[PDB]
């Protein structure tokens, strides 16, 4: 399984790019598609999803109009055609694969991305601190608020905890808040109620160092949390 | 009803993709192939260019069969016959120079018997065909045909022979109303099976078409 | 005469074997229906508010 | 040969020490207690996406999931809350007859003519489901299927022989040869300890899953039996055959406790399911429909009237919320 | 009098109403019931619908009333209307049969050509040409009546009968009713020579079968439409023949035939159990 990403790179302002994202190891005609970027000193924020079978698509404010996405299952390749590029959209990309049924784990892989340079009533969520300094073998506890309450009349709570490692594409470690991904070593824990969630980790390791996230799954656009920055 | 909705889109997709099969497989015909004791059930395939149950896929004059051959199975027979109800026709094999072996020509008949008055196929058409003809021309002319049917009263030569074989064939279905029986003969040369078969079919679908709209 | 002794050897091993009281065994399936009947949501109907259905 | 009258003699025997024990029946002991009533079932939902004739079906453990399968060459898995189709599944011998779900949740298997029983993987990192393991050596066609384990799985073949193996590597653990017919049903116990099943020798037998050899037989149907399902407490199971009837059968006093059956029955059973309190059980008809029999004073509690043709599964969750039948209609329903 | 007429009227209006909405629903509601064939009755359900709904309580309006309520725009629109369900009905009818005669004379090569585009297509042509008949002239007053009757029910806005020339009372007819009429009794007649040749080949008993059904289908058809249909051409062949009592009871007995049709053509079983589930 490996998604490839493509066509990054310096862009005039005003200009237009044509992003590229290969995938190769799984069945990419059975996952929806989305564009995820983060700025080089901000968090992580959600641009654009596509359905399976090009059923439905969806943007955000920022992008709504200037970006538009599309797919070629029988090339297997997604395709991001961005136009009007202003200074704001300086930012690394990344092509993440989701799955949605009953039982699966979305946003659990992601690629590498590409970099984009340019010359020159949604849901708020908010982290309470910016740097924690533990030495190792502790545990730990991070905080996630939110301005409206994510559990659905169903019975979930769609939250979703990613970690960066420095240097990394990010990872899921718990999707609706409460179920550990796959690949992830059982320390990890979370839990809370509305507006208000934990992520919890015991018997601290090495490489465990890095940014948590939290993002909701209620309701377009997906609105990122400021990541909490885990270090020695 | 937050990401339900892609639930929703994927459970659509299947449908679509359940409805396209469906349609797909409900234009081809479907026959159902049974023979005996080295009846010659192995012989018929070999003039169409082609475990448990063996599957035969051929076509013709872009009409696309699909022949079950059961033989290889063996088990209650009563316990699976009715996965095949709704198949378009039987391909019944019998050996015409099986008269004086052993007995042999007896077992057919009822197993032909058996066969042909299921409820599952009260309404099913059977295509029946006659192999070994050419040795059957001179396995009579150095022993009477008696043996097998005491009760015959007939000169000893293939014409008449065969005509009566295919009239006993004929007073078995007591569905006579419901269903037509077609009979062929042939050998191992004279590749002319398959017109045949396209022919019964073809009156077994306008029969059925016919049905359909009241008529009939 | 394969079968036979086999069949022989299986009847004998399934000779010794110990039985219990036919009031017995119906009076326990009796108790293990009486101490359930509770948790049994198809012969006693709950609230809609309850049914996922 | 003495062999046949000392076999004789020793049936005798047997049949000795099988009614001394039988002071009373299951009646004149539940007479006292207050009958069930009346039950009302109504279809709460209706699960359309076969077009063929439905053959089995089982539920998840989270009795939420099911999987069907039909003549049409595909199996697929039901989601019983929002009625949606999580996966669909084209198998290449479409003469299927059984099915399976793994009690992880990860695995399912099949089984029908092609005398090999094919096991899927559900939960794999590609997104798709593909076939794990196609057990092979029966040389009959594959009646019924269940799992023990992540990695062991008991078969019921047309061949008169039952198989217990190992997914791992392919090959038949144990080989369980005690009838002469056909076996057409399979149970595990709650445990998984042992499991019993039922042939065309209007017979069953007791099978210990360790040992491999049979324990017990029961006899009393007359003609060819189709389903096979333990009670909760795991100390009784009941049967049903053509004859029209059904019977409820015990492991410790080893005969017939009770049997089930109306004159107006003239068709045989094709499915037999119980309830959580152990208190109703299921029955499925040719007469297209399905009836609620009241387990302890042999009564007709409800009849679940909704098919158009025969019902060939019938099926209730682990919990007790609602009871699955699926028909030759090609339309399986779900009723609270 | 009056009241029975005004019962019966509002009884026909219901069975028609009540039928036709239950034939849109089956066919809409369930997914396997959207066969090929089945699409071209669905056609025939709507242009029965609005039988139902803006022709005949339109006209027990005008005919209770003895005066028309509205003036010179609902007259006209409910003139066009009527005129676009009945050759919407009828030429569906036609389609039918053809789709009959086809599917029973070559089978296999039928099917292989009858694509869902085709039969859109095929529904759209009658639906437009059911349409040209009955607005275009309408509208654009192409047929203008012209006598002292004719100008001074133009005139004022309480008479709304229908008066036309010698043309569009011969090629309305024509399009109408004779030529669907024509192919379908040339495709029964053709179909019925393989019916009885089938019937023939295994020897008479089940042939009375294949008569009654072929005898409702065009009798039912006929008995209905005929008769209105030959007046319509004789009154305006020769006048002074036909008084409008017998011309008003002679398109409602037409009018009948519409909510005659779905128990003639939905007899299909999985109609039956669409309808059996729809009704409980
Ligand atoms: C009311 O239900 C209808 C359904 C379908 C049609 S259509 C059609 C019908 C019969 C034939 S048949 O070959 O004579 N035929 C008797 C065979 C079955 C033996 C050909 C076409 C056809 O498709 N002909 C094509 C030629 C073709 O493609 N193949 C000829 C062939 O297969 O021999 C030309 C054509 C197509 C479509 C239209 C309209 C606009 C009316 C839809 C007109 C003409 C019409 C009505
Ligand atoms: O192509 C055709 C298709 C369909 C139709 C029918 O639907 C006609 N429906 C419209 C008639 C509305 C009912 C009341 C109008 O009453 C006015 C009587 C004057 C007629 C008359 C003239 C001379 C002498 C006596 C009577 C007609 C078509 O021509
Ligand atoms: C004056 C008013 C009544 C005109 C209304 C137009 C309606 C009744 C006509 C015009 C086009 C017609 C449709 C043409 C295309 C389709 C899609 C096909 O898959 C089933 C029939 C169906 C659905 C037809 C139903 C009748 C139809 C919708
Ligand atoms: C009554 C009229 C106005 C409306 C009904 C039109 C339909 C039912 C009739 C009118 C002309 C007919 C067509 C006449 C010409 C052809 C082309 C020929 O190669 C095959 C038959 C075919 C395709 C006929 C199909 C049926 C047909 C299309
Ligand atoms: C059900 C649908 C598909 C039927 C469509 C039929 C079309 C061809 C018919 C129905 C309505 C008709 C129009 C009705 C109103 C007008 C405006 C009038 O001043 C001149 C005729 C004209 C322009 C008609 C042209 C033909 C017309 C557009």
């Amino acid at each position: 399984v490996q998604l490839v990403e493509s066509g990054g790179g310096l862009v005039q302002p005003g200009g237009s790019r044509k992003l590229s994202c290969s995938a190769s190891g799984f069945a990419f005609s059975s996952f929806g598609m989305h564009w995820v970027r983060q700025a080089p000193e901000k968090g992580l924020e959600w641009v654009a999803y596509i359905s399976s079978g090009s059923g439905t698509i969806y943007y955000a404010d920022t992008v709504k109009g200037r970006f538009t996405i599309s797919r070629d299952d029988p090339k297997n390749t997604l395709f991001l055609q961005m136009t009007s590029l202003r200074s704001e959209d300086t930012a690394m990309y990344y092509c993440v694969r989701s799955i949605y049924y009953y039982g699966s784990s979305p946003f659990d892989f992601w690629g590498q991305g590409t970099t984009l340079t340019v010359s020159s009533s949604d849901i708020v969520m908010t982290q309470a601190t910016s740097s924690v300094p533990v030495t190792p073998g502790e545990s730990v506890s991070i905080s996630c608020r939110s301005s409206k309450s994510l559990l659905h009349s169903n019975g979930n709570t769609y939250l979703y905890w990613f970690l960066q490692r420095p240097g990394q594409s990010p990872q899921l470690l718990i999707y609706r808040m409460s179920n550990l991904a796959s690949g992830v070593p059982d320390r990890f824990s979370g839990s809370g109620s509305g507006t208000a969630f934990t992520l919890t980790i015991s018997r601290l390791e090495a490489e465990d160092v890095g940014v948590y996230y939290c993002m909701q799954h209620l309701e377009y656009p997906l609105t990122f949390g400021a990541g909490t920055k885990l270090e020695l | 009803s937050a990401e339900d909705k892609a639930a929703v889109e994927r459970s659509k997709m299947i449908d679509r993709n359940l409805r396209e099969d469906g349609e797909k497989a409900a234009r081809e015909v479907k026959l159902l192939l049974l023979g005996a004791g080295e009846s010659g059930k192995s012989t018929i395939v070999k003039q169409m260019k082609i475990t448990g149950i063996v599957e035969t896929h051929f076509t013709f004059k872009d009409l696309h069969f699909k022949m079950f051959d059961v033989g290889g199975q063996r088990s209650e027979r009563k316990k699976w016959i009715h996965c095949f109800e709704g198949v378009t026709a039987i391909i019944f094999c019998v050996a015409l120079s099986d008269y004086d072996l052993v007995n042999r020509m007896h077992e057919s008949m009822k197993l032909f018997d058996s066969i042909c008055n299921n409820k599952w196929f009260t309404d099913t058409s059977i295509i029946l065909f006659l192999n070994k003809k050419d040795l059957f021309e001179e396995k009579i002319k150095k022993s009477p045909l008696t043996i097998c049917y005491p009760e015959y009263a007939g000169s000893n030569t293939y014409e008449e022979a065969a005509a009566y074989i295919q009239c006993q064939f004929e007073d078995l279905n007591k569905r006579k109303d419901t269903k037509e029986i077609y009979t062929h003969f042939t050998c191992a040369t004279d590749t002319k099976n398959v017109q045949f078969v396209f022919d019964a079919v073809t009156d077994v679908i306008i029969k059925n078409n016919l049905k359909d709209c009241g008529l009939f | 005469i394969a079968q036979a002794r086999k069949l022989v050897e299986q009847l004998k091993m399934e000779a010794n074997i110990d039985r219990i009281k036919v009031s017995k065994a119906a009076a326990d399936l009796m108790a293990y229906c009486e101490a359930h009947a509770k948790e049994d949501p198809l012969l006693t109907p709950v609230p809609a508010s309850e049914n996922p259905f | 040969d003495q062999l046949r009258q000392e076999a004789e003699q020793l049936k005798n025997q047997i049949r000795d020490a099988r009614k001394a024990c039988a002071d009373a029946t299951l009646s004149q002991i539940t007479n006292n207690i207050d009958p069930v009533g009346r039950i009302q079932m109504r279809t709460r939902r209706t699960l359309r996406g076969h077009l063929a004739k439905i053959y089995a079906m089982h539920w998840g453990t989270d009795s939420r999931l099911l999987v069907s399968a039909s003549q049409d060459g595909k199996l697929i898995i039901w989601d019983s809350y929002t009625t949606n189709k999580v996966h669909a599944i084209p198998l290449r011998s479409s003469w299927v007859m059984t099915c399976a779900y793994a009690p992880s949740g990860n695995y399912v298997a099949c089984g029908g003519l092609d005398n090999i029983c094919s096991i899927y993987n559900l939960k794999t990192r590609e997104g798709n489901v593909r076939v794990s393991r196609e057990l092979a050596g029966h040389t009959g066609y594959l009646s019924c299927c269940r799992f023990l384990d992540d990695n062991q799985i008991v078969t019921s073949s047309g061949d008169t022989t039952c198989a217990l193996w190992d997914i791992e590597t392919g090959q038949q653990t144990t080989t369980f040869t005690g009838h002469t017919g056909d076996v057409m049903s399979l149970s595990l116990a709650p445990d998984t300890r042992l499991f019993v099943s039922g042939a065309c020798d209007a017979s069953a037998k007791l099978w210990d899953v360790r040992e491999g050899m049979c324990r017990q037989t029961f006899t009393g149907h007359e003609s060819d039996i189709n389903a096979i399902c333990f009670f909760p407490n795991g100390n009784a199971f009941a049967t049903g055959s053509d004859d029209a009837t059904c019977r409820l059968f015990d492991l410790r006093a080893d005969q017939e406790l009770m049997t089930y059956s109306h004159d107006n029955i003239i068709c045989g059973i094709t499915s037999v399911s119980f309830s959580k309190s152990g208190r109703l059980l299921l029955a499925g008809y040719d007469d297209f429909n399905c009836n609620v029999w009241d387990a302890l004073k042999a009564d007709r509690a409800g009849v679940l009237a909704g098919h158009d043709n025969r019902v060939s599964c019938l099926g209730v969750t682990d919990d007790g919320m609602a009871v699955a039948t699926g028909s030759w209609d090609s339309f399986l329903k779900i009723w609270n | 009098w009056v009241v029975g007429m005004g019962i019966v009227m509002s009884l026909i209006v219901l069975a028609i109403v009540f039928g036709n909405v239950l034939v849109i629903t089956a066919i809409a509601k369930f997914e396997r019931l959207q066969t090929v064939t089945n699409y071209f009755i669905t056609s025939l359900a709507c242009a029965d619908l609005v039988m139902g709904l803006a022709v005949v309580p339109f006209g027990a309006a005008h005919i209770l009333t003895k005066t028309w309520t509205f003036g010179n725009f609902w007259c006209e629109f409910w003139t066009s209307i009527d005129v676009l369900c009945v050759t919407a009905s009828i030429e569906t009818l036609c389609v039918i049969a053809v789709d009959r005669y086809f599917a029973i004379t070559s089978p296999f090569k039928y099917q292989s050509l009858l694509t869902k585009n085709k039969a859109r297509v095929i529904i759209l042509m009658v639906w437009i040409v059911s349409g040209l008949t009955s607005f275009l002239p309408i509208q654009m007053h192409w047929y203008r009546a012209t006598h002292q009757e004719a100008i001074n029910c133009y005139a004022e806005e309480t008479c709304c009968d229908f008066f036309t020339n010698q043309a569009y009372a011969i090629a309305s007819s024509i399009v109408s009713f004779y030529v669907p009429l024509v192919i379908m009794v040339f495709v029964y007649s053709r179909v019925f020579q393989e019916a009885k040749r089938q019937l023939q080949k295994i020897d008479c008993l089940k042939e009375h079968k294949a008569l009654k059904t072929l005898g409702i289908i065009m009798g039912t058809f006929t008995l209905c439409w005929l008769p209105f249909f030959i007046v319509n051409i004789v009154h305006v062949i020769q006048d002074n023949l036909i008084r409008k009592e017998v011309y008003i009871l002679l398109n409602w007995i037409g009018y009948v035939n519409s909510g005659f049709n779905p128990l003639i053509y939905c007899r299909s079983p999985d109609f039956r159990i669409a309808f059996q589930e729809l009704l409980c």
